[PDB]
């Protein structure tokens, strides 16, 4: 699922965002195939609500919005 | 003239946010601030619906949530 969303927005994206979201999706894929094998939930949002920690004063936030949608 | 009404319910909600918030940082105090106030939007936002995101800048309804915790 993360897969095959990220690849119907991997444009539009804000690089940081880009990379961030490329990076991640690729190390739950290195992550694949352990025995210990997990999603970073709560690691991946609050990353991203970092990211709104530096946005959010002004809700011109949209793209972001739309990628921390 | 309105000023009186806007201080109330917005300060009422305020404190509702900073005593919550507080509860949040004890919860998990290692966790920064930033995160945490957007956090606490997307908590809002996710339960609550984006219908009342907007309603996040009306003193009233967030008022009226954040006591209905």
């Amino acid at each position: 699922e993360l897969q095959d969303i990220m690849t119907s927005v991997s444009g539009r994206i804000p690089p940081n965002v880009e990379k961030s979201i490329k990076k991640e999706m690729a190390q739950y894929a290195s992550n694949i195939t352990s025995v210990l094998c997990q999603f970073p939930s709560q690691q991946i949002a609050n990353i991203l609500d970092s990211h709104a920690a530096t946005l959010n004063r002004k809700s011109e936030r949209e793209v972001f919005f739309m990628n921390t949608q | 003239k309105t000023s009186r009404t806007f201080f109330y319910w917005r300060l009422r909600r305020l404190l509702l946010e900073d005593l919550v918030k507080k509860k949040i940082h004890n919860a998990n105090p290692e966790l920064t601030d930033g995160q945490i106030q957007a956090m606490l939007r997307r908590w809002f936002v996710e339960v609550e619906g984006t219908v009342k995101a907007y309603v996040w800048d009306n003193n009233k309804d967030l008022a009226e949530w954040l006591e209905k915790q």
